[PDB]
């Protein structure tokens, strides 16, 4: 019974063992939005009679 | 070493928890002779097996 005790420390003890880390690399990422139009700017100014 | 330091202390506090679960390895009599000074029985017997 003792021995089991003794027995059940030491496999308590090598199974601290780590194994890996785990984790996601998301910093410097952004999302990218979509623009529908192009800006112009850009108004036609004309005379009554055209001229 | 920092990390043999750590190693050394997460392991001896699982040999103890394992030790002192359900009937203790340890016999009530060492356990008297461990806590004369006042410190518990799971604090004794951690320090002798330094």
């Amino acid at each position: 019974e003792d021995m089991a005790k003794i027995y059940g420390a030491v496999a308590a003890v090598s199974k601290n063992v780590n194994s890996s880390v785990t984790y996601e690399v998301k910093r410097g990422t952004h999302e990218l939005i979509k623009v529908p139009t192009i800006p112009h700017n850009l108004v036609l100014i004309q005379s009554d009679n055209g001229k | 070493t920092s990390g043999s330091i750590i190693n050394h202390a997460n392991n001896l506090n699982k040999v103890i928890n394992h030790v002192f679960a359900d009937k203790p390895l340890i016999s009530e009599t060492m356990l008297k002779i461990l806590t004369i000074d006042g410190t518990t029985g799971k604090d004794g017997y951690r320090n002798w097996l330094d």
